[PDB]
RNA sequence: CUGCCGAUAAGGUCUUCAAAA
RNA sequence: GGUACACGAAAAACCUUACCUAGACUUGACAUCCUUGGCAAAAUUAUGGAAACAUAAUGGAGGUUAACCGAGUGACAGGUGGUGCAUGGUUGUCGUCAGCUCGUGUCGUGAGAUGUUGGGUUAAGUCCCGCAACGAGCGCAACCCUUAUCGUUAGUUACAUUGUCUAGCGAGACUGCUAAUGCAAAUUGGAGGAAGGAAGGGAUGACGUCAAAUCAUCAUGCCCCUUAUGUCUAGGGCUGCAAACGUGCUACAAUGGCCAAUACAAACAGUCGCCAGCUUGUAAAAGUGAGCAAAUCUGUAAAGUUGGUCUCAGUUCGGAUUGAGGGCUGCAAUUCGUCCUCAUGAAGUCGGAAUCACUAGUAAUCGCGAAUCAGCUAUGUCGCGGUGAAUACGUUCUCG
């Protein structure tokens, strides 16, 4: 049957919210909301080889401030600080001349375990033309190795050019979804191949948050050293 | 010494509720290591609406879920400020959550 | 199918005469959701039984409601054509409820004034053992003892 | 004729009257919530994902 | 129902037409679209061509006629037979 | 010495305050008789069921202040709140109090309407053919 | 504890594959 | 069909709008890429105009082109056009039912079996025993929210008849103690307790079935149109009408109709708004006009209590339909807005065969608020409170 969605439904209990704003007014209110999915799409649709797991917005009266992980940041930065410079750009024209950024690109520790890029890569490997059975195998079996809990990949579509659609799914270890204490991360992409369109779910275990508090706490960004800048 | 600001009355509102306890104890430590009489950080009522949305995408309007928008209050009211708590309240930096009403 | 046996809820003894069985027919006789009207309804029936019968209200009542309680009660049972009827023994709590219901049904259908003097004729009726209550009971006993062989086989 | 009409909804009107709320993110007409000017169908998607602050699950 | 204060209410385009071919003695039919327009006092005499949506129906105004809307009289939509079903 | 009590039944607050007199009880609810502030549909006695079994002799001045509710809900409200009081004076009436109920909230409260139905546990007509 | 109780147009998907990691 | 029919649509006069009739347009109303300049688009006033659009005007923020304003320019833009039997995404249904499988091992030539079936206990594949099975995953349960008692913090815009109330934290209920019987889970009774054995409600919905629903939320393979199936505007249409069905409202009445006085809520919402009071008006409302960005100000609570009257009538029931006069919104109320006042007074006196919902604050019923909204016979939808029942003996029949 159908189910809520994991992500939406751990919201404002043990998960904070990717926007944390307050506008002026229901007109304010509206124009603060698109702009925000635009940024967010524009990092996710265009600049994918670096593996972007998360952008978050934040915004107060005039000052917008974004937080950007990435598993490879050096394709961001670029030559000696150029294809930064280009993104700012971009970032001005969406939100407006008028306000201040302080865009914050800051590198991600633990990359496997993110349900995001793995959904990118599965996404990607699927539109080169990669066997399915083999491609989320491997990528099964490297973040099992990468120290994580169970793993739940469903990859619904026209499964290898098929007329009929199918879907494959790979379980491996207790991912337990009608639990509310439990560290769930939730992506869906859409794989684009030439004979139509391949939904790639991936669900993440990362072990029980026994800390009560809607996080405030870092998610699987910790282990290593997360910093870098461009910020003010 | 001097006042230059009588009834200085702090309010206080946000979507989330942990975040505007730690702001109003924030707030009470600073103005309590400066002179000043805190009347006291009282809640109020916390306005709540709700939309109901259908999550069908064509039929089947019987089922459909709910969201709620919690807006959390609190008030606080300072008899006497003076510039020793008033420059010190330049540095406090309010989590952008929070919202301030303040009404002098 | 179900292998549970439903609770009960409180009965509470009246607030005037305390005879319990004044609630129940307050709750019979109540339409509308309006607890107030019913009580009213009533009682007031009871102060046009005392211009009358000259007697207590309580007694009245008790001889009316105690007179049209049936004995004997007939359970449908189906098995090829028709149905084979069953006169089984009725409890003393569905005893006092169905001759309430009754009293209530065929008050709210005379030719009388309002209802007050409608329900107040019913019981005063009620109390010689000749009225559209009493003649209920006379039917449903005299169908049970036509229907006396087939007591034995219930189901 | 989805793409005209949107862009139409954007430009003023001749009257007070001719103007309407369109989705700012989709371009569906109807079922649009002047709250947060999101039909209710792209309000589902943002609410699960966390775009806007305090959505959350109602329980009552 | 309509107002008091508001009053009547003809589009002005159509009452401009109107003096102008009130002075011109050869009248002919006024191909008016404003269905919208209530018949004036000044309209008397005059033929109006209004729009049921497909065609110009041909409408002669009195001094009688005066008062209700000038689309109110012509039709829009036609009906005059069903169909057995079965 | 005085005793305070409060009862709640249906979002309904109650302030009793029992106060020892010999001149006649003087039953009072918010300031007014309670033959005016009640339809006096005979619910006066219902408050006073947990005041009449033990006693009313003892001429306790009642200064009751209930906001909300309708009528048997403050009438809830102050059954509660007397009996609230009267554990303060003598712990004895407590236990032969407790045998009847009468010192339990009645945590019966309206439920909210569902979506899909047409109240809190109706449901619209099925329609099968 | 044996009342009664009849019918249902044609042709059709769907396993691609282990060579292997 | 159940799982469509107050459904998409949480607002069809214009707009919406995707339809028809007409008047107009062609790298186009919107976009990028390219050679190339910016010394504008708007808005508004004129004339012709149904308005699209044209000819004339103030030639316009700015920032030297940033964004856009353009020229030139072909790739193209555009499609609510087809295919939900190509799909992604989302959802209905069995069903919140208790199921669906896997690893290793064993049996069988094999499909396959085992575990998952036996005995007890539950709402439960919940648990305990037995057991060629030993374990594991998803579902179940708990962790989440809310209501019920209390402690602590805080006391204004609540209270101020002094400890209500509001919202942060915490305590509390754990079969924890006892009696019975069972190996053990566990069942029943009692004690104390605000709460007793999933304390009430909500979110939470396994693999899958029905090629179930949606290309008309969005995205998308493929096919089709490309001075037209694309675009702008005016008018009509989505509101028809011999008919049938579904879901609701109002009734057929003295448990009531009308009139007067009058007591008691919760929740939510509000600066193009809520609108107090006052003046005018038979009334909808108008004018004046404070107060409130809100525990402060505003949004009249009705059923209910008492008094008067009707006296069982197709009526002082019932309000349909129709005529006239008014008020509000809006360019605009005829197609096709609703409200008030006056006038009229259809059917209908409990509804055939057959059917639907509901196990306590529930059914029934009375009001109040919000969403989309300039306005809307929304009597719809989502919520809040006032009053407040009857019955469950049992599984023989009935459906799943
Ligand atoms: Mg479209
Ligand atoms: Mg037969
Ligand atoms: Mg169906
Ligand atoms: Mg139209
Ligand atoms: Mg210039
Ligand atoms: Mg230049
Ligand atoms: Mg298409
Ligand atoms: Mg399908
Ligand atoms: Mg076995
Ligand atoms: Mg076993
Ligand atoms: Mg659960
Ligand atoms: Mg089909
Ligand atoms: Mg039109
Ligand atoms: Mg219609
Ligand atoms: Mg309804
Ligand atoms: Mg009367
Ligand atoms: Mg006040
Ligand atoms: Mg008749
Ligand atoms: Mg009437
Ligand atoms: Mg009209
Ligand atoms: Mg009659
Ligand atoms: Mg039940
Ligand atoms: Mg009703
Ligand atoms: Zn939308």
């Amino acid at each position: 049957g159908q189910k809520v969605n994991s992500n939406g439904l751990r919201f404002g209990i043990n998960k904070n919210w990717i926007s944390r704003w307050t506008a002026n007014s229901h007109a304010q209110t509206a124009k603060w909301l698109i702009e925000d999915e635009k940024i967010r799409n524009l990092f996710f649709v265009n600049y994918r080889n670096a593996q972007v797991s998360n952008v978050e917005i934040e915004r107060t009266q005039a000052t917008v401030d974004v937080f950007v992980y990435a598993a490879q940041p050096a394709f961001l930065i670029g030559s000696e600080n150029k294809n930064i410079q280009k993104i700012t750009k971009q970032i001005k024209q969406i939100i407006g001349r008028t306000t201040n950024l302080d865009l914050t690109i800051n590198e991600i520790g633990s990359p496997m375990l993110s349900a995001r890029i793995i959904a990118r890569d599965l996404a990607n490997a699927i539109e080169a033309r990669v066997p399915l059975r083999t491609a989320m195998r491997q990528s099964l079996i490297k973040v099992l190795k990468a120290g994580a809990n169970g793993i739940k990949v469903l990859v619904s579509g026209r499964l290898n050019g098929a007329e009929i659609a199918r879907d494959k799914m790979y379980i491996e270890g207790n991912m337990p979804l009608s639990t509310l204490r439990a560290d769930i991360d939730y992506a869906l992409e859409k794989a684009q191949t030439t004979y139509g369109v391949i939904g790639v779910k991936v669900w993440i275990n990362r072990g029980m948050i026994y800390t009560k508090g809607l996080n405030r706490t870092p998610a699987h960004i910790l282990h290593p050293q997360k910093k870098q800048p461009n910020r003010q | 010494n001097a006042v230059k600001y009588p009834e200085l009355k702090i309010k206080l509102e946000s979507y989330d509720s942990t975040l505007l306890d730690l702001t109003t104890k924030k707030i009470v430590e600073v103005v309590k290591g400066v002179d000043v009489k805190i009347k006291g950080p009282l809640p109020l009522p916390t306005k709540k609406e709700v939309i109901t949305i259908i999550r069908s995408p064509h039929v089947d309007k019987a089922s459909r879920e709910q969201f709620e928008k919690n807006r959390h209050k609190r008030l606080m009211i300072l008899v006497d400020v003076n510039q020793g708590a008033i420059d010190s309240l330049k540095r406090i930096k309010i989590p952008v959550g929070v919202t301030l009403r303040f009404s002098k | 199918m179900r292998k549970n046996r439903a609770p009960k809820r409180t009965v509470l003894p009246d607030p005037v005469f305390n005879n319990t069985l004044v609630t129940r027919i307050i709750n019979v006789i109540m339409e509308d959701g309006k607890k107030g009207l019913a009580q009213r309804i009533l009682y007031g029936a009871f102060d046009l039984i005392e211009q009358r019968t000259k007697e207590k209200p309580l007694t009245v009542f008790e001889r009316a409601v105690g007179n049209v309680m049936p004995r004997l009660e007939l359970r449908v049972r189906r098995i090829a054509g028709s149905n084979y009827q069953v006169p089984t023994e009725v409890p003393q709590d569905r005893k006092i409820a169905l001759a309430l219901r009754w009293i209530a049904m065929f008050a709210r259908k005379r030719h009388e004034k309002t209802m007050l003097e409608k329900i107040a004729n019913e019981i005063i009726d009620a109390s010689n053992n000749t009225g559209a209550a009493i003649k209920k009971k006379d039917d449903t006993h005299k169908m049970a003892e036509a229907n006396k062989a087939f007591a034995h086989m219930r189901w | 004729a989805k793409k005209s009409l949107k862009v139409k909804q954007t430009r003023i009107p001749k009257f007070a009257v001719r103007a309407y709320t369109r989705c700012q993110r989709c371009g569906r007409a109807r079922a649009v919530l002047s709250h947060f000017g999101v039909c209710r169908l792209c309000f589902r998607e943002l609410a699960y994902a966390g775009a806007i602050p305090g959505v959350k699950k109602a329980s009552w | 129902s309509r107002s008091a204060k508001k009053g009547a209410f003809v589009d002005a385009h159509l009452l401009k037409k109107v003096i102008d071919m009130n002075k011109q003695e050869k009248k002919r039919p006024i191909k008016t679209w404003s269905r919208r327009s209530t018949i004036f006092p000044e309209f008397v005499g005059n033929t109006f061509a209004v729009h049921n949506g497909k065609t110009f129906i041909n409408v002669y105004v009195t001094d009688d006629m005066v008062g209700h809307k000038l689309g109110e009289f012509s039709p829009t939509r036609n009906f005059k037979q069903h169909t057995a079903n079965r | 010495q005085s005793y305070y009590g409060l009862g709640r039944r249906k979002s309904s607050s109650a302030k009793v305050y029992l106060t020892p007199t010999q001149d006649k009880g003087k039953i009072t609810v918010n300031r007014r008789d309670p033959s005016e502030y009640f339809p006096n549909k005979l619910v006066i006695q219902d408050m006073e069921q947990p005041l009449d079994l033990t006693d009313l002799k003892k001429n306790f001045d009642i200064n009751v202040v209930v906001k909300g509710g309708g009528f048997t809900g403050q009438a809830g409200a102050i059954r509660l709140g007397i009996v609230r009081a009267l554990l303060q004076f003598n712990p004895e009436l407590k236990k032969i109090l407790k045998s009847k109920k009468l010192t339990t909230r009645d945590k019966r409260v309206k439920e909210r309407k569902k979506f899909g139905l047409y109240g809190a546990r109706r449901a619209p007509q099925f329609t099968k053919r």
